[PDB]
């Protein structure tokens, strides 16, 4: 209902990198 | 009585007071007591009940210490507050615009736990509002009073509603905390179609148990059996849901939802009224949800006993929201202690993410504390709350009643609009407690309501009524105060019950008050409590009614109300037949001064009084004089003692604005006329004799208070000054050198009072201005004329003066170089249109004085003050002031017995040692015991002379009065007597408006409404019908044309009338220009067409 709630559901989908992914990216 | 320096004032009552009055006023200091916890307050719940007193600062601090982040490694925590002492006394906070403070100190440690160092460090709160000894706050210099409010008190309430179609019951039960999601049965968080039994598994008790524990409940075991869920983590995820719709669920969140949302003692909030209602009547325990559901069942049942599995034996039955053990009233204390808890709610967010991200081991108690939410909770509270009001003074009793109102509105509580009849009827339970008598006419009725004489509330917020135990038909001096719960627990016994003797049952039977509370007559023999007096349930300006039990509750309400729209007169004389009250509500109400030594007085100046005591030591008062009150009535002051004279403790050594002699006194006492004059006094109209001008009996006088600032301006700096841009040397001729009125002038609408200055440019002169300017050689001047007028329709003399500079020292706002006040005041006689009333509801305007010369004059050649007219009165069932006129007469003229040989029967019953009173003596007549029919008559003859030996009133309370305006007498006895009337603050001089041209509102033309904007009056809609229905459209059009918003039209119609042409054609009103605007803005394209050629724009 919230658009804050909106905008965190689909932030999460996403996964957090570690050191080695983000020097990869 | 009781009183030490009480006048003489004869009563009827035939009963004898047990207990005095409480100190009225005290619900506001016991609450704020509480709150500060001073020792007064701790000596008072340590000599009773617990024995670990928490003042409301150290309870609200209680909660917060500690302060730890999830980690735990450092704790913040709070202890031991501290009050300095005030900053400046109440007379110098309201000359200066401040705020009646305390600086508030605590002491804040921080602790690492990877370290183990400590640091503690004192910390400063704010300035926090105290209360005065009258129980008032001053908040930027204006008197402020915290109302009470009435609230629903936390617990397990429980209703049956009729099923709206099957017919068949229904409940239906509700669980209010402190704060916290509510539940309903189960429907959670408003959300529907929730069984109970699916959270019943949710805490992880297995079926069998529900089969175990629900037992005899038939539709506990048809719900489970109805219900899908099987097993207690899927029931968490059909909760998980409905309660969380949008977030996908984890088995680590779905158990925490449930364990969080109630159990936990952050998010879900034990109220020690909910832990203690619920606690006896059955955090939220497990324990407790079951029993919840428990009790309901054995409801819907029809039971009237649950014992639970495990705990202990209590009625079950319903609720009512209603019954005052149920309903409290959270007193100022309360309503502070809340505001406080946000204030540092808010700051607790601010110190645990403080940690965070500053460098450890460099955070102190300071630096992660930042207060500005804790004084924003204070101030913002005072100002702009609808529980704290400016104080209600015309007189000492509107003052006093402001204080010990309780209403239902604010936040809290439910909406004016919102809440039914059922809140706003009286309940049985408010005997005793709540005045009934006394609310507000407008559509506050019922929601609005003064606490009773003997009420007292107690520390958990519930009202208490004073009561006599009795005991085997015996009334003990046992007084015990009861709350409603323990009240619908006994028999109250009728206040006045025959006494016997050493006191004792004398009647057969005894009048009870039941539970229901349903009235019985059972003997003496079943008894437990008896009334500690009549008028418990009344209210102290309800008690100030004499003959209260003659007059309907409609007009009753009325006279209550309109006591306290009295005014103060110069005067200020006391009524001649009083009731009990006016002694002790004067002086409970702070505006009288109080010797609170005994000893004798040294000095008596109009400035002060000073007393040397027995003690040896030295009290001085300094008298109010002509101070101006909130709504402009005079607090003028008077001595009434003398530099000999001995004084006690508590007596009362100087009258304030309404009192005399240490009563209250709202009106004066007139000689009263009731026949119909020659079609004056009629529709509830009134005459008055001239004499009240020019006696100055009714005068009262008014005090303005004007105000001017000098600021910095973008283009310069403000300047007051004697210089203006354009005037003649008379306009200034009242000006001193500054610019300011000189003090003893007389001032008329339109004088200058502050001159002031402000820089204008680049001007621009028009032509014909500049020419004129060489002419007369007049230098167009640098700056606009901006200065301090008195409003349209005003006047008076120039009292004081108040000065404020930036060059001065003193203190201002960022900008603000020079304040003035000027205070105007007038004394106003009484003035036809003017309103006058009496206690009984009875008011009207006056409608003719006439000279003193023709009016009904007694024989004596005594002209009659008043003429009130015979017709309002039969119908209006107030004849309770027709009683007080015969009284009236009584008390004036004196009387005697009736003696010898005997007593005759009427006495008998029996006034006692009133069979003789002089001329003037003053008699009071309390509400509920009273005089009797029968002892009027008997002194109704009584007792000559004017002068000579003739008699001016006969035994049915008339007189013959001689017309003076013809000379002969009128044709049949008319009723005269003395009737106590009171000025009313609805006065002619502030009620007439008039307005031809003036300003206009900014986006709408229209001229804008209000006295002091000089506004026109409103053409309604309804006024609009009523020109349609006459079918005038001509008039119709003008008054919604060029008499409002038509720009153009208003000044030629003014142009016509100034040159006598004839008025022009309307044009088109503004605010539908402005419409078409607004529709444009919504994307709606409006076009306004003609037959053709289609488009017409409008410019």
């Amino acid at each position: 209902a919230d658009s804050v709630r909106a905008y965190l559901k689909q932030i999460g989908k996403v996964a957090l990198l570690n050191a080695e992914e983000e020097v990869e990216l | 009585n009781s009183v030490p320096g009480a006048p003489n004032r004869v009563s009827f009552a035939k009963l004898r007071e047990p207990l005095e009055v409480p100190g009225l006023l005290d619900v506001q200091t016991d609450s704020f007591e509480w709150l500060v916890g001073s020792d007064r307050w701790r000596q008072a719940a340590i000599d009773r009940g617990e024995e670990n007193p928490v003042g409301g600062l150290e309870e609200v601090l209680a909660e917060l210490s500690p302060i730890e982040d999830f980690s735990g490694s450092m704790s913040l925590s709070f202890s031991d507050p501290r009050f300095d002492e005030v900053k400046a006394s109440v007379d110098e906070c309201k000359d200066k615009d401040m705020t009646y403070a305390a600086p508030l100190f605590v002491t804040a440690e921080f602790i690492n736990n990877n370290t183990g160092e400590i640091k503690s460090q004192t910390v400063f709160m704010g300035d926090f509002p105290m209360m005065t000894e009258k129980g008032t706050f001053i908040i930027n210099g204006t008197e402020r009073v915290v109302v009470s409010q009435l609230v629903r008190s936390p617990g397990v309430y429980f209703d049956e509603t009729i099923d709206k179609s099957t017919e068949k019951t229904l409940h239906s039960v509700k669980v209010i905390p402190g704060r916290g999601a509510w539940l309903e049965f189960v429907r959670i968080d408003r959300k529907r179609r929730q069984p109970v039994t699916v959270l019943l598994k949710a805490l992880g008790w297995t079926n069998e148990q529900i089969v175990e524990r629900f037992g005899f409940s038939e539709i506990m075991m048809g719900t489970l059996e109805k219900d899908t869920t099987s097993g207690t983590d899927e029931a968490l995820l059909d909760i998980y849901r409905k309660l969380r719709p949008g977030e996908p669920p984890t088995k680590e969140s779905a158990q925490t939802l449930l364990e969080n949302l109630f159990f936990k003692e952050k998010r879900y909030d034990l109220a020690r009224v909910g832990r203690y209602k619920v606690n006896k009547k059955l955090t939220l325990t497990e324990e407790d949800v079951v029993a919840t559901i428990e009790y309901l069942v054995r409801l819907h049942e029809g039971q009237t006993s649950m014992t639970v599995p495990g705990g202990v034996e209590v009625p079950v039955e319903v609720d009512d929201i209603d019954h005052f053990g149920n309903r409290r009233l959270r007193t100022v204390g309360e309503l502070i202690q809340n505001q406080i808890r946000v204030g540092l709610s808010r700051m607790e967010r601010v110190v645990r993410e403080r940690m965070t991200t500053q460098d450890v081991e460099a955070i102190t108690p300071q630096t992660l504390i930042n207060i500005r939410p804790v004084v924003a909770a204070i101030k913002e509270f005072f100002g702009t709350s609808q529980l704290s009001q400016f104080m209600d003074q015309n007189n000492p009793l509107s003052g006093l009643t402001h204080k010990r109102r309780l209403s239902a509105l604010g936040p809290g509580g439910l909406s004016r609009e919102r809440a039914g009849l059922e809140v706003r009827d009286v309940h049985p339970s408010h005997y005793g407690r709540m005045c009934p008598i006394e609310t507000p006419e407008g559509p506050n009725i019922g929601l609005i309501g003064s606490l009773s004489v003997y009420a007292r509330v107690n520390p958990f917020g519930f009202i208490e009524t004073p009561y006599r135990k009795v005991e085997n038909g015996v009334v003990t001096d046992q007084i015990d105060y009861l709350t409603a719960d323990e009240e619908d627990r006994h028999v109250v016994a009728q206040a006045n019950s025959p006494t016997d003797e050493n006191g004792r049952f004398t009647e057969d039977r005894v009048m009870v008050r039941k539970k229901g509370g349903e009235v019985e007559f059972v003997s003496a023999d079943q008894v437990d409590y008896m009334d500690v007096s009549p008028r418990q349930m009344v209210s102290v300006a309800t008690a100030m009614i004499p003959f209260l039990e003659h007059d309907d509750a409609n007009r009753a309400l009325m006279g209550a109300n309109m006591q306290r729209q009295a005014v103060p007169l110069v005067r200020s004389e006391a009524p001649l037949v009083g009731t009990g009250m006016e002694l002790r509500a004067a002086i409970d109400a702070g505006d009288v001064v109080v010797a609170d030594k005994t000893g004798v007085i040294e000095e008596v100046s109009a400035d002060y009084i000073t007393v040397m005591a027995d003690d040896g030591t030295r009290q001085s008062y300094r008298l109010r004089k002509f101070a101006r009150s909130n709504h402009g009535t005079c607090a003028n002051q008077r001595p009434i003692v003398d530099a000999g004279q001995r004084v006690e403790a508590g007596q009362v050594i100087a009258d304030g604005p309404c009192t005399q002699n240490g009563e209250m006194a709202l009106g004066k006492n007139l000689l009263v006329a009731i026949m119909p004059w020659e079609g004056h006094n009629y529709e509830d109209a009134i005459i008055l004799s001239n004499r009240l001008v020019e006696e100055d009996v009714l005068t009262s006088i008014h005090i303005e208070e004007h105000e001017i600032d000098a600021r910095d301006t973008k283009l310069g700096a403000e300047e007051i000054t004697r210089d203006i841009p354009n005037v003649s040397d008379e306009v200034l001729a009242d000006l001193d050198e500054r610019g300011i009125v000189r003090i003893g002038a007389e001032v008329r609408d339109g004088d200058i009072l502050v001159g002031k200055v402000t820089p204008k440019g680049e001007t621009e002169l028009t032509p014909e201005e500049r020419l004129l300017r060489a002419i007369f050689g007049e230098k167009a001047r640098e700056v606009r004329d901006t200065s301090l007028k008195v409003p349209h329709g005003e006047s008076g003399k120039v009292i004081g003066i108040r000065v404020f500079s930036r060059e001065d020292d003193d203190e201002l706002p960022a900008g603000v170089n020079e304040l003035v006040r000027v205070y105007v005041a007038q004394k106003r006689k009484i003035s036809d249109g003017d309103k006058l009333a009496g206690r009984h509801g009875n008011k009207g305007v006056i409608g003719k004085i006439l000279p003193v010369e023709d009016m009904p004059f007694l024989p004596d050649g005594t002209p009659v003050d008043i003429i009130l007219n015979t017709h309002g009165v039969p119908r209006r069932m107030n004849i309770g002031q027709i009683l007080e006129t015969h009284l009236g007469w009584v008390a004036k003229a004196g009387w005697n017995i009736d003696v010898a040989a005997g007593v005759p029967d009427w006495a008998s019953k029996l006034p006692e040692e009133l069979y003789s009173a002089p001329a003037d003596s003053t008699v009071a007549t309390p509400v509920f015991d009273g005089a009797q029919e029968g002892e009027l008559a008997g002194l109704l003859g009584s007792t000559l002379p004017n002068r000579d030996g003739e008699v001016m009133v006969d035994a049915d309370g008339k007189s013959t009065l001689f017309d003076g305006r013809s000379g002969e007498p009128f044709p049949y006895p008319v009723t005269v007597g003395y009737m106590y009337i009171l000025k009313l603050h609805h006065l002619v001089d502030d009620k007439i408006h008039a307005r031809s041209t003036g300003p206009y509102s900014m986006i709408t033309q229209q001229p804008l409404g209000g006295k002091a904007q000089f506004g026109g009056q409103r053409f309604g809609e309804m006024e609009c019908w009523a020109m349609q229905a006459y079918g005038a459209a001509y008039t119709l059009q003008e008054l919604l044309t060029i008499k409002s918003d038509d720009t153009v039209g208003r000044v030629k119609v003014y142009e016509a009338i100034v040159k006598g042409e004839n008025i022009p054609e309307p044009g088109i009103p503004e605010s539908f220009k402005v419409l078409l605007k607004e529709l444009q803005s919504l994307c709606l394209n409006v076009e306004v067409l003609s037959s053709d050629g289609a488009a017409i724009e409008m410019r």
